[PDB]
RNA sequence: AGGGGAUCGAAGAUGAUCAGAUACCGUCGUAGUCUUAACCAUAAACUAUGCCGACUAGGGAUCGGGUGGUGUUUUUUUAAUGACCCACUCGGCACCUUACGAGAAAUCAAAGUCUUUGGGUUCUGGGGGGAGUAUGGUCGCAAGGCUGAAACUUAAAGGAAUUG
């Protein structure tokens, strides 16, 4: 097991809670890689990328890995990060671990009717890296991911199973073009709807509810 | 979030601005919850039993926090004779 | 300066606001009723006077037009409605 | 020269809630601005609005109760066919869940679902949501 | 709603006026206009000590909320009251941080300073600004003792105040430590005045 | 010329942190101290370890220094950080204010004990 | 702003305006100006036969060297004179 | 791409301004350009002022000064180091030396 | 070479083209 | 074309300078520079940033105008036209801070309100060359201006920023 260092660790380790979805409602800023292993199981890793950058030194130059990495499983809750190292497995390794503290959720939906398990998005949604928009649009069942096999991996560990996508930019930089996709569906949950229109007491906050266990031992 | 049958299939339903009414995401980080103090007869606050309220990372950027806080404050009831309706 | 009132506005900032900026443009023009220094009939004189108005025989002067609200001239009286 | 007045309108509406206000000065005041007024605040999108009258074309004040994504307008105003609100609904609306395409028939200013029962159609004029 | 004993205690109002609390700034600020009274000419702008006093009010009452004492976090840097976040601290849980606030304190679990409190408190939130912004990096709620020229970003419900030097700020603190120990705590008997002096709070010399 | 590195530096900070009451301004004991609870390869490297951490020393006795604490610092710290006024506000019968912050008590729904000027 | 009419009764100048520039498009120019027909050996055709002149070595463009092994070849359709490339290894032994 | 926001210097809504001449190259630059520092000079100097001041008739008497305003050109400003280079933010600052 | 220099240039060869073409009456 | 011609000063003449030095530097000096009448219509003619209208943010300096100052200062009502201070408000030439936003970035209160893509309208651009060339037309006394191709050639050219 792991030793946590930070207030939420506790409440993590400790087993109060058992699901990610309190730690966003509340915007817990999760700053333990241990802390997401737990709370998702069997959270699938891809690496997408890696290359290598060059700086100089003094005179000659300067070698090391730039690694992208998506990590999702199929429900919904998805992490992209970019780590660059000096070996190669050490940035992908360092790279789940960014992966993981970055990963997020995604308000899924229906096409034109609710039966059965909701396969697409809520609505359309955008997001920009710096020159490329990746935009995303509700498809109907059967219709699949159609985007660029580069997106569609992070929209299948998105747990996306129907959809349509618009891309506009520098596509051939792919650092930038999933980062893109990354702030669309790290949107749809931003996007308030009628559904989320209803009223909401404010609940409690369990920072404070086991604040007994919580505090430094 | 509703679903074919009536079912509830959503993963998580996200908390309003108490100002803006806007939601809160999950890296909205910025934002802040604050927990104002119940008390019985001549002050002493009861631990369990708070007021709540939520601000998110616009209105506290943006500069209105302290003042739609006093906005928000007035009205279940907090402060009287502090917070103008008009300027 | 979040959330106010633009129905019921204070005048204290209405009333040092812009003639067309209010909530509903009004003049800031007003109307005196004023006599001579030796006579009793009475002229109604607009508060900014580009004319410089008599108050008829004898032929007199009771303001000199200016760039704005009329100078009126030593003495004389006003009543402001 | 001030040319749509409408769109002078829903720009400062849809500007302010996007700012995090709720409430918006709005002039002057088309009985087109009203009607649009009217679909929005009966489908929540906004608040309720109180007509001032000048001695001109009259202000307008909406509370925004915030909910409202973007409100907006088609200028020009197109002529549409039954059968193209359906490729326009599509364009611009967020989902085929919600969204409102707002038109004017010679039945009046509705929105596309309302026109789509009353089998209707007429020019467009704008969208809420 | 509050009862009136809670209303500013008239004894207290003079203690404020005494303190010097009611003199702001020079300049405005339109965030801080609601918390003007007036201005008097030569070049002072009056606070209204009672909005003054309720922001106390509602500043205790949050700070009580806090379940744990411990961590709720008193900051200044300021040698013009610097002193009183020490006295401020003990009479209460809330771990102090007077002086340099090596940034990154909330961030960045490794350093030495390293803090993940519910809530914190600034003297001045120009100077304090440092860890003002670490607060909506963590989402930690903020208090604040802001001056009418004082920046209004990112500090929540927070006290006016004179801060150009000594008494106001210790006396807010006093006023605040006091408070907070009756609300809840062990005060009680609200109307008994407090036996510890409000310049125990002063920072002094030489 | 005389400048001391930083592993002499960042232990004689260190000692003073944990050793100051067991810590003198003689050097040539605190050589001998340095021997005893702290562990150093070579002779000489120890003589500036301890011909910093007395001269850290003889300043400390002189005052506080800035980059350290330790236990018999933060308590006469505690002790001489305490010291209240006999009464200050005493204040000499009324309060004196100028006019508009006294229509502010005039205002509020209060009396108190008014002197304007 | 868009700098360009939306007006309801515009279209005649946006039909225009694009017939206009649509000329800045190269594989649309060449369409008009009936290049191919005009300024191309081939007709506009996909193949010409035409009769070898003299066999034509030809050295290499940067970073690479040799000799490329082409020939002059006159249209018999048209007359123009044009030089041809011979492919794969040796094959400039086939054509005389 | 765009150096500074006054671009070499403060015109701001004029079209023209009469261009002066350099005290020391004659190139000629803008009045609104054209770096000008006003040099007041003691009429005497060195230790020259004290049997000047002796030789001198009149009780005490008092030291005339010369009043001249040299208009200067870049690049000879910049080699003649009236002005040196200064960093991004640096050359931002206006406040005089 | 220099942009207006090569405008000098060819503002030569104008003249002379135009010249030559005289010849031609 | 006349009038003018102080100065400066293309062409040029020279003295120096350099391997050379048709130059930079020095002395002189034609046209020019100045004007009147008539042409010419190009400039990095630049803010390299269309015009009209609305909307979204703080901050002090300032130019002009108006309103309120039982504010101030100089005379002989220490009252009167002035100037100064202070608060408000239009309309200006700029500036500062923040990024609410935006952008490839540099940066930008617009270069924002743009894939949640439409207030109106004018102009231009569509890889680099070839080339503002050729040709026709047109205007000019001319130098030239305006208009303005194609064949062919080529994988880069380019922007901003980073490290060297
Ligand atoms: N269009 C001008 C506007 O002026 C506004 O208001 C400015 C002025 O009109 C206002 O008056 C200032 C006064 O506050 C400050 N304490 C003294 C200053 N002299 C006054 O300014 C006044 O006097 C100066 C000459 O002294 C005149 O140039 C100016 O026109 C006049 N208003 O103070 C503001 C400056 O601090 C706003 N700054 C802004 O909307 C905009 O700049
Ligand atoms: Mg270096
Ligand atoms: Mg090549
Ligand atoms: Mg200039
Ligand atoms: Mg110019
Ligand atoms: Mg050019
Ligand atoms: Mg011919
Ligand atoms: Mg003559
Ligand atoms: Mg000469
Ligand atoms: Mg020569
Ligand atoms: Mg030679
Ligand atoms: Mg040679
Ligand atoms: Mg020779
Ligand atoms: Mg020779
Ligand atoms: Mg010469
Ligand atoms: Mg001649
Ligand atoms: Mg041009
Ligand atoms: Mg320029
Ligand atoms: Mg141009
Ligand atoms: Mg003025
Ligand atoms: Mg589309
Ligand atoms: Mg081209
Ligand atoms: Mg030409
Ligand atoms: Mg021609
Ligand atoms: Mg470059
Ligand atoms: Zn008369
Ligand atoms: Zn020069």
């Amino acid at each position: 097991g792991w030793v946590p260092v930070t207030k939420l660790g506790r409440l993590v380790k400790a087993g109060k809670i058992t699901t990610i979805e309190e730690i966003f409602l509340h915007s817990l800023p999760v700053k333990e890689f241990q802390i997401i292993d737990t709370l998702l199981p069997g959270l699938q890793d891809e690496v997408m990328n890696i290359k290598p950058v060059q700086k100089q030194t003094r005179a000659g130059q300067r070698t090391r890995f730039k690694a992208v990495v998506v990590v999702g499983d199929s429900n919904g809750h998805v992490g992209l990060g970019i780590k660059t190292a000096k070996e190669v497995a050490g940035a992908i390794r360092a790279g789940i671990i960014i992966a993981k503290l970055s990963v997020i959720p995604i308000r899924r939906g229906y096409w034109g009717t609710n039966l059965g398990q909701p396969h697409s998005l809520a609505t359309k949604t955008t997001g920009k890296c710096g020159s490329v928009t990746v935009r995303l649009i509700p498809a109907p069942r059967g219709s699949g991911i159609v985007a660029s096999p580069a997106v569609k991996k992070l929209l299948q560990l998105a747990g996306v199973e129907d959809v349509y996508t618009q891309s506009n930019g520098k596509t051939r930089t792919l650092e930038n073009t999933l980062k893109a996709a990354f702030v669309a569906i790290g949107n749809t949950y931003g996007f308030l709807t009628p559904n989320l229109w209803a009223e909401q007491p404010l609940p409690v906050s369990p920072l404070d509810i086991y604040s007994d266990e919580a505090s430094a031992q | 979030m509703e679903n074919d049958k009536g079912q509830l299939v959503e993963l998580y339903v996200p908390r309003k601005c108490s100002a803006t009414n806007r939601i809160i995401k999950a890296d909205d980080h910025a934002s802040v919850q604050i927990n104002v103090a119940k008390v019985d007869e001549e002050g002493r606050a009861i631990p369990g039993e708070y007021v709540t309220y939520a601000l998110s990372g616009y209105v506290r950027s943006r500069g209105e926090s302290d003042d739609s806080l006093n906005r928000l404050a007035q009205n279940d009831g907090l402060l009287k004779n502090v917070w103008s309706y008009s300027r | 300066v979040l959330v106010q009132d633009l129905l019921h506005p204070t005048a204290a900032s209405e009333a040092r606001k812009h003639k067309l900026k209010t909530l509903v443009q009004g003049p800031r023009s007003y109307f005196l009723d004023v006599k001579c220094p030796g006579c009793l009939n009475i002229t109604t004189v607009f508060s900014h006077a580009q004319t410089a108005v008599t108050c008829e025989s004898c032929s007199t002067i009771l303001c000199t037009p200016t760039g704005g609200k009329a100078k009126l001239s030593e003495g004389t009286s006003f009543r402001r409605k | 020269t001030r040319s749509s007045v409408l769109a002078d309108a829903l720009n400062a509406i849809n500007n302010a809630e996007k700012t995090g206000k709720r409430q918006v000065l709005i002039r002057p005041s088309s009985k087109v601005i009203i009607k649009f007024l009217q679909v929005m605040q009966k489908h929540g999108y906004i608040g309720e609005f109180e007509y001032i009258d000048d001695h001109r074309s009259g202000k307008i004040v909406v509370q925004l109760n915030g909910r409202l994504n973007k409100c907006g307008v088609i200028s020009p105003r197109f002529n549409v066919k039954i059968g193209d609100i359906e490729k326009w609904t599509a364009n611009l609306l967020p989902a085929r869940q919600f969204g409102y395409v707002i038109l004017t028939t010679s039945a009046g200013i509705m929105d596309h679902e309302e026109a789509r029962r009353k089998h209707v159609s007429g020019k467009i004029l704008g969208f809420v949501y | 709603s509050l009862p009136a004993t809670f209303d500013l205690t008239p004894e207290d109002a003079q203690l404020l006026l005494a303190a010097n609390t009611h003199l702001g700034a020079r300049n405005v600020q339109v965030h801080q206009e609601p918390y003007v009274f007036n201005a008097r000419p030569d070049g002072v702008h009056v606070i209204n000590v009672g909005k003054t006093w309720e922001k106390l009010v509602l500043a205790a009452r949050i700070i009580a909320a806090i379940p744990n004492p411990e961590d709720v976090v008193a900051i200044s840097s300021r040698t013009f009251g610097q002193r009183a976040v020490l006295k401020f601290a003990a009479h209460t849980g809330a771990t102090p941080i007077a002086g340099r606030f090596t940034p990154g304190s909330f961030t960045n679990y490794i350093t030495r300073s390293f803090k993940e409190p519910r809530l914190v408190i600034v003297t001045d939130p120009r100077s304090d600004a440092q860890a003002i912004k670490e607060a909506s990096y963590v989402n930690i709620p903020v208090i604040a003792l802001t001056d009418l020229d004082s920046p209004s970003e990112f500090v929540d419900v927070a006290i006016p105040c004179n801060n150009r030097g000594k008494h106001s700020i210790g006396l807010i603190w006093y006023l605040l430590a006091r408070e907070v120990l009756r609300l809840r705590g062990a005060l009680v008997d609200r109307t008994q005045p407090w036996s510890i002096m409000p310049d125990l709070y002063f920072y002094r010399d030489p | 010329g005389r400048v001391r590195t930083k592993t002499v530096k960042r232990a004689s900070k260190a000692l003073i942190e944990r050793y100051y009451p067991k810590l003198t301004l003689d050097f040539q004991t605190n050589k001998r101290l340095c021997d005893e609870i702290a562990t150093i390869q070579s002779k000489r490297l120890r003589n500036k370890i301890a011909g910093y951490t007395t001269h850290l020393m003889k300043r400390i006795q002189k005052g506080p220094v800035r980059g350290i604490s330790f236990k018999l610092q933060e308590e006469e710290r505690e002790r001489k950080d305490q010291y209240v006024p006999e009464v200050s506000a005493r204040s000499n019968g009324v309060l004196n204010v100028d006019n508009q912050t006294s229509d502010l008590v005039k205002s509020l729904g209060l009396k108190l004990p008014l002197s304007v000027i | 702003g868009k700098g360009k009419p939306r007006g309801l009764n515009s279209a005649r100048k946006l039909r225009v305006h694009r017939r206009n520039n649509r000329w800045a498009e190269n594989n649309y120019k060449k369409r008009l100006l009936g290049t191919a027909f005009k300024s191309s050996p081939f007709g506009g055709s996909s193949h010409a036969k035409g009769i070898v002149l003299e066999k034509l070595g030809i050295e290499s463009k940067q970073p690479n060297s040799a000799i490329r092994k082409c020939v002059r070849v006159q249209l018999i359709k048209n007359g123009k004179k044009v030089t041809a490339f011979v492919p794969n290894d040796g094959c400039l032994n086939f054509v005389d | 791409p765009k150096k500074r926001a006054s671009n070499g210097r403060n015109k701001k809504g004029r079209g023209h301004v009469k261009p002066v001449r350099c005290v020391n190259c004659s190139k000629s630059i803008p009045k609104d350009k054209a770096i000008k520092r006003m040099a007041i000079r003691n009429i005497v100097e060195a230790a020259a002022v004290r049997d000047l001041s002796e030789a001198s008739v009149y009780p005490e008497y008092a030291l005339p000064k010369t009043y001249n305003k040299l208009h200067y050109c870049v690049s000879c400003a910049i080699h003649a180091r009236i002005v040196r280079v200064r960093s991004r933010e640096d050359r931002k600052n206006r406040a005089p030396p | 070479m220099r942009a207006k220099w090569r405008k000098k240039r060819t503002r030569r060869l104008k003249r002379k083209r135009r010249k030559v073409r005289a010849r031609s009456k």
